[PDB]
Order: C-alpha cells, then sequence, then structure tokens
C-alpha cells in the first residue's frame, strides 16, 4: 500500500502516543527515572553511597 | 443559411398516442428509405436477481420466429425486400429497429407488431439460445472495455438492480426457463412504457394508420423501478497477463431530465477523447490529451456521461500501460479540479461548439435519427427539438460550468473499476483526495 495515506497518520498516532508518555513523565514525575543524588555538586574527595548509571 | 434558419428548418417530429398508450412517433423527410422501430423502456435495470438475464434472452428470441411467421419466414421476409432487422437491450432500454424502403413501410410495421406482439418462444429455440449466449458471454470477457464498464456498474450501484448486467450471470442463463421469460414479456413489453419511432420518409398520419391496424390489439390502458443509491467504492480485477490495463473512474452524474446534462456535457467536451492513432496528438486543445500525446502515457482516453432515469455516471475511462496509470489519473483528476475551479471562457466556447458538433452530426441518417425519437420520448418525455438543445448550450458559460462541475465533482466520492496489470493504479485513499484540492 503506498505510504503517505496510511502511515503517515499511522505514525502520527504512534507520535502523539509517545509524545503522551514523554510530557507526562516531565510534567508529572521528572525525576522518576533519574537518581537524586546526581543534584549535588561534584565532589571528587567523596563518592555518593551507590554508583550506578542511567 | 445562417445555422439559425438552418435549425428551425429541421422538420418537426409529429408525436401521437393510440388509446392502449402507444407513442406513435415519426420525423418525415425527404429520403426514399425509412428506419421503423419499437423502444420498449425493459432492461436490466428492471430485472430482479432470479430473473436477471432475461431482457437479453427474449431480444434474441425476438427475430427466431413468430406463432404467425414460423421461424426463419420472419428472417424471409426480412431479406427479401432488402430490409436490415437489428434490435439492441442496454440496461433501462431495449428497441426492435427494421430499416427498409418508405413503400414496405406497410410490411415492415407488421413484422415489427409480430416481433413484440406473438413471438414464438420455443424450448427447442430456448436451449440452442442458451448455449449461444454462454458463448456471447465468454466473448465479452474477452474486451476490456465492456467488461470494465460491467465492473463500474457493479462496483456504483451495488446492492441495486442497476449493478446487475445486460446479459445477467451464466448462473441465470443455464436456469432461465420459458415460463420465466413469457412473464417478462407479459409484464414488461406493456403498451403503455412503448414507442413506436420512425424516420424518413413516413408521414405521421400513414404510421398512425398502421399502428392503430396492427398494435390495436396490444396490452390495455407494477415493477416501476425504485431510485438506485450510488456507492462510491472501487473493484481492482489485477490480472497482470492483459496487455494493458482499463480504468474507469465515475461519479454520480446527474439524471436523464436534470438540465445540468447541458452544462457537464461541455465540460466533458472540453476533455475531450485521444487515443494513438489520432491526427493533430501533441496539438490538440485538450490539455489531457496533450499531455498524453506529449508523454505516451496512454493507448486511449474517453470521457462517459452514461446517465440512466434518476441517477447516472459521470467521469472517464482510460486505457494505458501498467507503468503510467498514476500519471495518467493524476493528470485527469487535474484536469477536472481545474474545469471546477476555474474554467476560462474560451475552453467553455470551445466545448460548447464541440457538443453542438455532436449533436448535430449525430442526428444523421433515418437510423440515428429514429433512435434519437424513440430514446427521448421514452426519457425526456418529449422530443428535444435542435433549436432547444442550441439555445440550452448558448445559456452555458464559465461561471455555469465552475458551478455545475463543482456540484458533482469537487470533493465527491468516486467509484473506480480498474483491470489488467493495475499495481500502478492509486489506492483509493489517494484517488479520493485528489478530488479535492488544498491550494483551493
Ligand atoms: C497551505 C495549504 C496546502 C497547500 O496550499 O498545498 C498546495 C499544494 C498542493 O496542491 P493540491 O491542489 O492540494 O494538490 C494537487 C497538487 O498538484 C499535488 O498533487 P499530487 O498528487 O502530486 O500530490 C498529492 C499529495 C501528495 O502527498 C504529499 O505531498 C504528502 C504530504 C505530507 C505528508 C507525508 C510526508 C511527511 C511524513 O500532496 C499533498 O498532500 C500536498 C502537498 C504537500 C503539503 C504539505 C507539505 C508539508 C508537510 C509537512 O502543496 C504545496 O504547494 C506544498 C507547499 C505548501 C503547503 C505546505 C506548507
Ligand atoms: C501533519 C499534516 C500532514 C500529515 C497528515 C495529513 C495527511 O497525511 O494528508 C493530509 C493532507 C492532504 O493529503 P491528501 O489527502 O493526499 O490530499 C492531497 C491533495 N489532493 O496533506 C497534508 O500535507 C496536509 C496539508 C499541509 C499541512
Amino acid at each position: 500500500i503506498p505510504f503517505h495515506p496510511y502511515y503517515t497518520i499511522k505514525d502520527i498516532l504512534g507520535a502523539l502516543f509517545m509524545m503522551l508518555i514523554l510530557l507526562i513523565l516531565v510534567l508529572f514525575s521528572p525525576d522518576l527515572l533519574g537518581d537524586p543524588d546526581n543534584y549535588t555538586p561534584a565532589n571528587p574527595l567523596n563518592t555518593p553511597p551507590h554508583i550506578k548509571p542511567e | 443559411a445562417t445555422y439559425a434558419q438552418a435549425l428551425q428548418s429541421v422538420p418537426e417530429t409529429q408525436v401521437s398516442q393510440l388509446d392502449n398508450g402507444l407513442r406513435v412517433a415519426s420525423e418525415q423527410s425527404s429520403q426514399p428509405t425509412c428506419t421503423v422501430g419499437v423502444w420498449i423502456d425493459a432492461g436490466s435495470r428492471y430485472e430482479n436477481e432470479k430473473n436477471n438475464g432475461a431482457g437479453y434472452f427474449v431480444e434474441h428470441l425476438a427475430f427466431k420466429g413468430t406463432k404467425n411467421r414460423p421461424g426463419s419466414a420472419l428472417e424471409k421476409e426480412v431479406e427479401s425486400m432488402g430490409a436490415h432487422l437489428n434490435a439492441y437491450s442496454t440496461r433501462e432500454h431495449t428497441a426492435y429497429y427494421i430499416k427498409a424502403l418508405s413503400k414496405d413501410l406497410p410490411k415492415a410495421v407488421e413484422l415489427l407488431a409480430d416481433i413484440v406482439q406473438n413471438c414464438s418462444l420455443e424450448d427447442s429455440q430456448i436451449e440452442k439460445e442458451r448455449d449461444v449466449i454462454l458463448q456471447e458471454l465468454q466473448e465479452n470477457d474477452s474486451s476490456m472495455r465492456d467488461v470494465v464498464f460491467d465492473y463500474l456498474h457493479a462496483t456504483a450501484f451495488q446492492g441495486t438492480p442497476l449493478a446487475q448486467s445486460v446479459e445477467g450471470p451464466s448462473e441465470n442463463v443455464r436456469k432461465l426457463s420459458r415460463a420465466d421469460l413469457t412473464e417478462y414479456v407479459s409484464q414488461h413489453y406493456k403498451a403503455p412504457r412503448m414507442v413506436l419511432a420512425a424516420a424518413g420518409g413516413v408521414e405521421h398520419r400513414q404510421l398512425l394508420d398502421l399502428a392503430q391496424k396492427h398494435f390495436s390489439s396490444l396490452s390495455g390502458t407494477v415493477p416501476a423501478f425504485t431510485p438506485c443509491r450510488f456507492t462510491g467504492s472501487e473493484i481492482r480485477h489485477r490480472d497482470d497477463a492483459l496487455p494493458l490495463a482499463h480504468v474507469a473512474i465515475a461519479v454520480e452524474g446527474p439524471g436523464w431530465a436534470n438540465p445540468d446534462n447541458v452544462p457537464l456535457q461541455v465540460a466533458n467536451a472540453i476533455i475531450g477523447h485521444y487515443d494513438s492513432t489520432y491526427g493533430g496528438g501533441t496539438h490538440m486543445s485538450s490539455t489531457l490529451a496533450s499531455v498524453a500525446a506529449t508523454r505516451k502515457l496512454c493507448q486511449s482516453f474517453q470521457t462517459f456521461n452514461i446517465c440512466y432515469a434518476e441517477t447516472g455516471l459521470l467521469g472517464a475511462h482510460f486505457v494505458c500501460d501498467n507503468m503510467s496509470i498514476d500519471d495518467m489519473m493524476f493528470f485527469l483528476q487535474g484536469q477536472w479540479m481545474r474545469l471546477c475551479t476555474s474554467a476560462t471562457e474560451s475552453e467553455v466556447v470551445r466545448g460548447k461548439n464541440i457538443l453542438r458538433n455532436a449533436l448535430v452530426s449525430h442526428l444523421d441518417g433515418t437510423t440515428p435519427v429514429c433512435e434519437d425519437i424513440g430514446r427521448s420520448l421514452l426519457t425526456y418525455g418529449r422530443r428535444i427539438p435542435l433549436a432547444e438543445w442550441e439555445s440550452r448550450i448558448a445559456e452555458v458559460d464559465a461561471s455555469v460550468v465552475r458551478e455545475v462541475c463543482s456540484k458533482y465533482f469537487y470533493d465527491q466520492c468516486p467509484a473506480v473499476a480498474g483491470l489488467g496489470p493495475i499495481e500502478q493504479l492509486p489506492d483509493y485513499n489517494r484517488i479520493r483526495s485528489g478530488m479535492f484540492w488544498l491550494r483551493f
């Protein structure tokens, strides 16, 4: 089937859903996937209790 | 003669009416020949699913034999006096016309009664004609134009009698019996839905006398059809083994009377027609035709205005190779939208002249004139004189075309029937989106 009449609108719907999830994340719980210790100035003389990556 | 006195001088077609309702109509002239025919208001549109194809069967059986003229005797009279007997049955009309010398008009009319009133419908003849109709159906499968037009009617009037083909399904052909044919001729060849139309050197008084002497003993004084529902769809009979791909796209057109017929034809005359073996080609003023000739997109195209009593199909049918359907569909939709959005005076004048030529040149010779008489009396209820056609075309202008095409083409769901290597054919969403312009 041609891409334009069908999959452009399908992709628009997909983008809408992804924007829903991303905007929920940013607006309601921004520091959900992050780590609170990242809100501390970097001090090379002391380490955080845990060292985990993203 | 300034083409005004010419139109005014065309002989008037006298129309009368018998007590049975026979609308006897004739158009006298000076030729020594004549065409006298009977136009029935029968056809596949008046046939249910079971009875479908009975009209074609009856038409086939019409000339074989009659009760008064057993078998070839009916043929014997036709040839021995040089007459050409012929019949044609479309979706909403039937006709039997016998071209013959003006002297033999008394005989021909009598035969025309015998064919219509006292048929034979012999059972062995029915079997033979059943076989013949089956082979004729296999013949009709060959050419793509008729197949595509039947597909268009099926997909545009789905669920309605108009979708039915004229010949009917092959199933009905085998299962149609003599009782069905007798009932069909009894309830569809009734006197009120009859037009005895004659052209050439026949005087109306003589025609009336002959009709009153031979057609008097006909029906006295019901399946009066139902308004069919246009349903924009698409049928794709993808068959890549075929050489060329036939496409036909049509929108719901006007009715038979529906004065908008006069503008639309003019609009269609703007698009015109073209094929490979034409003349000027890349210089023809039809933009679509010029593009087709320049880029060799198609081997043919035409604009049709098939119009029935309450509805009709208005659109274009084109035959092109397997890898030019998209481009020509685009250009066709572009021409349509250009006409709806901006018609321009000069193209309208060209269309008016072209339509004048259509109506005038088509009405020459006894056979087309008689056919026009029958069809007009059946559909319009009168015979629209050529002067009236001239006035109606003269009233058309650029604004009228721009409005009438807009009412029928712009943002309307079309019906598409493609057959052959039609992979290139755009998806129905693209075709529908072609009907409207984001620049307008």
